[PDB]
């Protein structure tokens, strides 16, 4: 398995306190229920059949950042070792089951409030004592990290080897053919998330693979005409939404292996992902590989947030180092229409439509969200949606680097 | 009693086989062990025990490769010789030869 | 500087040099064991009366200190004499076998593995079969370990010897053998603290990090795991005690696993005692660390003490007064009864699950692994420094009154005198004139 | 857990709680007092396992 | 009547023969694994098996 | 040789020494619990009351604050006590 | 059942019922002449023989 984590609270954005209403603790964590696998409870195959739309947590994305923001109040014992309460509200027992109001005889102290609190399981011995039940934290802990980490889209890794697939990982996926993300998202979380693993498991591979495979038909390096060894997405047309993608495999010509092993860590730089269901699913799903199996290596402070610079055991600027992309859909999208073409799958006729209806879908994401946030303003003491400004839209940010690296991982 | 849990107490001279019993008992009564079961990826429903173990009141050991044969090394096997020797030792005691 | 009924000097001390492993080379093995006499080379007695011929307890030797005698030689042990004949007619034996295979001027120079070297000279005198073994006897230092290089070949070997890909599990040889005539109760017998049973622990050695995770997930149902982090012999090497107890060194107190600890700490102790600059040691660290079903909150067991000990220990402390480099059963009696007094538990360094706190100014040089960290206590009151012991004064001492500057009121001094004195006493006059 | 010969250590009972003590108040009384207990045992006889 | 016998393997099958009932106080090695003291004589009949 | 040394271990195992020097033993009650001791017959009614204070009674009278058969060698009443002579 | 009745003495009466079944294992002096901890429970019906 593994026995340790490293994490890193959320940063209050120039707010005194964390920003979440008890009602949403009372909602999205209630009940005297475990609130250790819920991120998926709440998500389904497409926003059709969510209420994402209006009122409270009127985002894709809402819920989930309810979620960290909530969990930075109580995660104490893994930076001073002590359960705490904030608000009257603490962890029934050491094992941290579920959250209940404080006893009336011997509450616990009081917690003093922070923001990009550095956690470490080391600082807590019960946990890894009772590894085998307190599991499922060490995936969420890494989720809520890799969340907080950036503004904008959160973060999450990618990496592919210089061997081909193994067997095993050809027969999972043959079985996964028709799935939409959505589901496969959940499949991953729910492995990685319920008992401890080693890293040297089928599913493990598995994963990896998806997000590799996910992200270079993103970059539509990955079509009918190229695969990975006969898989590839499929997304749905931009004229009427293109926000899904299934799973395909194919006669088309094989990719071929890259000449060296790649890797890189990967977040979207533009507001859109709080509202587009494949963003969220393909970082929940590539993030459970690292959660599993750790973090590769430290990541570049070149591009984060001022909190972000010089974190122990996640940032680092030295030669043990990663690089992180990152992109737009947009310019993405057009990246990805222009590499069909090239491909032969489309007309130019069609790839100016294309991009196009793009374009015009992904107004509407930017003029919602921006309506949603002057609806919601962060003075009001919640954060359902990450505070932007307008320019923030219009970021180009690493998009050709990116659609390079998939040139280069998928030869 | 307070000998049964220390036999220091017990002199020698007042109950030389009482003293004896203690100890065998003491010395060779088995060790609980371990063992796995069922996968981890089913879960399981142990509340007490870590998940997808059980406690075993003997020494375990993996399944053996080839064809088994009686032993002599094993826990049960080793008390069994120890009961008997300490019973032999009995019926020879003086108290048993004056009748 | 006390801990419990422990009495620590203000001075730290501890050696500044490892010295590194180096395997046995083939024909070094074949003169060990063709030695004209074993004692001292083999096997010493710890007990010897030249009165007679006689010992009876015996310490063993990395060959034969692997080995777990078969239970038919425990309920019936043999003498002194009959000890020195059997081992060297099986000593001579074992040699002809590793003879007949392997002639010796082509294989002398290769180095012996020294895991597969004790198990089969166990099973050897154990009067099994050990074909399987003598196939992997030797391995190249130069490209892998003793370990690993058995890993090859991941499955039960035999019975007492069962290998993964990763690991092998095998128990845990015999320290000390107990001859006829061995009397615990005796407090002047030497204390083996109940390694002379052949099955007290076994061994789990590992590879690599995550397959000791994996050991660790299989263990954490049963008794408490121990480990030593700083240099694990062979290899790195998990231990699992027998989970019963051990009769005649306390009123009870003890389970197995205290017993390792407790002993291990004194070990620890007695080198920090008489470390020097000018020699290296094996091993900075003697003490072990529990790993598993362990209570850092609380300090009422004898495991819990001790390990609250260690964890001090390490940082390089002295007792006191001097620790017998052969222990008897009284002198381990008198250290779990210190151990047991009643006292506070220092707590400078907190207990960690699996890495170990360490003062930079302590004079101790970490490894390169990652289960140490330096750490620093607000108000530690030790210092480095070396601290000699006195022997023992046949006469009464006197002294001669200096004072400081500090002063304290009659009333004060009374009653303090009150509480403390022998206020009837009984005396002799001896004679005036 | 199987203990052995510690005295300290030998399980009495085995106990399961249909409702929430705190709720009650009973928050600082003895576990007897609070939760049901299990209570079966089967006579077996030495010579058959002879 | 061993030696009457005209089959090779006559010795080693008296001797095993023996070998079985004092399996329990005088232990002796067997070469090949997969046999052991208490295997019936009659199957040694292999010149490695010796 | 043998008893008075585990007579030692039963008095140390209660009444840890550095909590309890200063202590007198009331004579009465540790002849009885020692005669009792090697004649293997349990002691632990005797070892609650091995102490006494001096100053504020006698070794009797610290002893009739629990009048009733304490043993079956070793009687007392409200006023004295009974017991066979060593 | 003790409270729910009037009478004053009941709290008394109550107490001596276990005294009187614990007279051999927890003998105690009560200390009202011509009364004895094996008096009948029921009799200790008056102020003074508290």
């Amino acid at each position: 398995a593994q026995r340790q984590f490293f994490g890193l609270t959320y940063n209050f954005y120039g707010q005194p306190a964390p920003l979440f209403d008890l009602n949403d603790l009372q909602e999205l964590a209630g009940c005297y229920a475990r609130p250790w696998t819920s991120r998926f409870s709440h998500l389904a195959i497409s926003t059709g059949s969510l209420p994402v739309w209006s009122a409270r947590y009127p985002s894709v994305a809402s819920r989930n950042i309810i979620v960290n923001t909530l969990l930075g109040a109580h995660l104490n014992p893994f930076a001073g070792g002590q359960v705490t309460s904030h608000q009257g509200i603490t962890w029934r027992d050491p094992v941290l089951s579920s959250l209940a109001p404080v006893p009336a005889i011997q509450p616990p102290p009081v917690w003093a409030v922070a923001e990009n609190v550095p956690l470490d399981s080391n600082n807590y011995p019960t946990y890894v004592l009772n590894l085998s039940s307190m599991w499922p934290i060490n995936q969420d802990v890494h989720i809520m990290t890799m969340w907080a980490l950036s503004d904008q889209g959160p973060i999450y890794h990618l990496e592919v080897p210089v061997d081909p697939m193994p067997a095993a990982t050809t027969a999972a996926l043959m079985a996964y053919i028709g799935v939409p993300i959505a589901h496969l998202a959940q499949t991953a979380y729910r492995f990685a998330g319920q008992l401890p693993q080693s890293p040297d498991s089928t599913m493990v591979s598995t994963i990896r693979w998806l997000s590799a495979i996910w992200f270079g038909s993103l970059t539509g390096r990955l079509n009918r005409s190229r695969t990975c060894n006969g898989f590839y997405f499929e997304f749905a047309k931009p004229a009427l939404n293109p926000d899904q993608a299934v799973l395909k495999w194919n006669d088309g010509a094989r990719a071929a292996p890259p000449a060296a092993a790649q890797s890189s860590y990967m977040r979207c730089i533009s507001p859109h992902w709080q509202h587009q269901i494949v963003e969220v699913a393909g970082a929940l799903m590539s993030q459970s590989v690292t959660a599993v199996t750790g973090l590769p290596a430290l990541i570049d402070e070149a591009t984060l947030p001022a909190w972000s610079q010089g974190v122990a055991n996640l940032t680092g600027n030295g030669q043990g180092v990663v690089p992180c992309l990152d992109y737009n859909p947009v310019p993405m999208a057009a990246a990805r229409h222009l590499q069909w073409r090239q491909d032969g799958l489309i007309t130019a006729a069609q790839e100016a439509q294309l991009n196009n209806d793009y374009t015009a879908y992904a107004l509407t994401i930017e003029r919602h969200l921006t309506a949603m946030l002057v609806a919601n303003p962060i003075a009001a003491g919640r954060m359902p949606i990450q505070p932007f400004n307008a320019a923030d839209f219009g970021q180009a940010g690493q998009t050709a680097a990116a659609v390079a690296l998939a040139q280069a991982m998928f030869v | 009693p307070p000998g049964f849990l220390n036999p220091q107490l017990i002199n020698p001279q007042q109950a030389p086989l009482l003293r004896a019993f203690a100890e065998h008992i003491r010395a060779n009564w088995p060790q609980p062990s371990e063992f796995g079961y069922g996968s981890t990826l089913q879960g399981s429903a142990n509340l007490f025990i870590p998940p997808n173990r059980m406690v075993y009141p003997w020494p375990n050991q993996p399944l053996p490769r080839l064809t088994v044969a009686p032993t002599y090394d094993s826990a049960m096997s080793n008390w069994i010789s120890t009961t008997i020797a300490f019973f032999i030792r009995v019926v020879n005691s003086v108290n048993m030869t004056a009748t | 500087a006390a801990v419990f009924g422990i009495q620590l000097v203000p001075k730290l001390n501890t050696s500044t040099t490892r010295r590194t492993f180096l395997p046995l080379r083939f024909d070094l093995l074949l003169d060990r064991l063709q030695s004209t006499n074993l004692h001292g080379v083999l096997y010493r007695a710890l007990d010897f009366n030249p009165v007679d011929r006689s010992a009876t307890v015996i310490q063993t030797y990395p060959p034969l200190n692997a080995w777990s005698p078969h239970p038919a030689f425990i309920e019936n042990p043999l003498d002194y004499r009959d000890w020195t004949e059997f081992i060297h007619d099986r000593a001579l034996a074992f040699v002809g076998v590793l003879t007949q295979r392997y002639p010796l001027t082509q294989n002398a120079q290769r180095y012996t593995n020294p895991l597969v070297l004790g198990a089969a000279f166990g099973d050897f005198l154990n009067a099994r079969s050990i074909d399987i073994f003598l196939d992997r006897l030797f391995y190249g230092p130069t490209q892998e370990s003793p370990i690993t290089s058995i890993t090859k070949f991941p499955y039960q070997w035999t019975i007492d010897f069962n290998v993964t890909a990763d690991s092998v599990r095998t128990p845990a040889g015999c320290k000390y053998i107990t001859l006829y005539g061995y009397d615990p109760s005796r407090p002047s017998t030497p204390a083996t603290y109940g390694k002379h049973r052949p099955t007290y622990a076994t061994v789990f050695y590992y590879s690599t990090l995550p397959a000791r995770s994996r050991l660790l997930a299989n263990l954490a149902a049963g008794p408490t795991v121990l480990e030593h982090f700083d240099s694990p012999t062979y290899g790195p090497h998990l231990l699992l005690p027998q989970t019963g107890d051990v009769l005649g060194y306390s009123s009870s107190l003890i389970s197995q696993a205290a017993l390792l600890m407790v002993e291990s700490v004194m070990d620890a102790l007695r080198d920090n005692a008489n470390a020097s600059a000018s020699t290296a040691v094996t091993r900075l660290d003697q003490s072990y660390h529990p790993v598993t079903s362990f209570d850092p909150s609380t300090f009422n067991t004898l495991l819990q003490r001790a390990t609250n000990l260690a964890l001090l220990a390490v940082q390089g402390v002295q007792s006191e007064s001097a620790i017998p480099a052969i222990p008897t059963m009284s002198d381990v009696r008198s250290f779990v009864a210190r151990l047991m007094a009643e006292g506070d538990p220092q707590q400078w360094f907190p207990y960690r699950v699996d890495q170990i706190l360490y003062w930079p100014e302590s004079p101790f040089v970490p490894p390169i692994g990652p289960f140490y960290a330096p750490f620093r206590p607000v108000n530690f009151p030790f210092t480095t420094g070396s601290y000699t012991v006195v022997p023992d004064a046949s006469r009464p001492l006197r002294l001669l009154p200096q004072y400081r500057n500090a002063t304290i009121t009659v009333q004060q001094a009374d009653d303090a005198y009150e509480d403390t004195a022998l206020s009837p006493l009984i005396t002799t006059h001896g004679f005036c004139v | 857990p199987f203990t052995r010969l510690v005295q300290n250590d030998v399980i009495t009972n085995v106990l399961v709680a249909r409702v929430d003590p705190a709720q009650r108040g009973d928050a600082a009384v003895d576990i007897r007092a609070t939760h049901a207990t299990f209570a079966a045992a089967l006579p077996v006889d030495p010579a058959a396992i002879v | 009547a061993g030696p009457m016998t005209s089959d090779p393997h006559s010795p080693v099958k008296v001797f095993m023969a023996l070998a079985n009932l004092l399996a329990q106080p005088e232990p002796i090695a067997i070469g090949v694994p997969g046999m052991h003291q208490t295997t019936p004589a009659s199957q040694f009949s292999h010149p490695g098996v010796w």
